[PDB]
């Protein structure tokens, strides 16, 4: 969303996300993500692939 | 039963999401009791002579 605020096209944000894939949150470091991830993974059609 | 349908994606959390014991609840008991007359009671005033 910050990159879109800087007037970037859909290609610029994608390559920005490609080089920043390691900044996604960790479940252990956040208590909120603990139950959200458990609830998210309980959906029928969720595949780890 | 409906948190995922409406409320989960909007950023709302359950009121007791991370709590060990059930939330303590208080109820209005309809047993008359004697209590001191409030100093700011709209209708009743007590003067110490």
């Amino acid at each position: 969303k910050t990159r879109y605020a800087l007037k970037d096209t859909d290609e610029e944000v994608r390559e920005f996300l490609q080089n920043n894939l390691h900044l996604q949150g960790k479940v252990e470091g956040s208590p909120s993500l603990r139950w959200q991830m458990a609830l998210y993974r309980g959906l029928p059609g969720r595949e780890e692939d | 039963r409906f948190f995922a349908i409406c409320g989960l994606q909007e950023g709302f959390e359950p009121f007791a999401i991370n709590m060990q014991r059930p939330v303590t609840t208080w109820f209005s008991k309809s047993l008359p009791q004697f209590e001191p007359v409030p100093p700011e009671h709209p209708h009743y005033e007590v003067a110490r002579m």
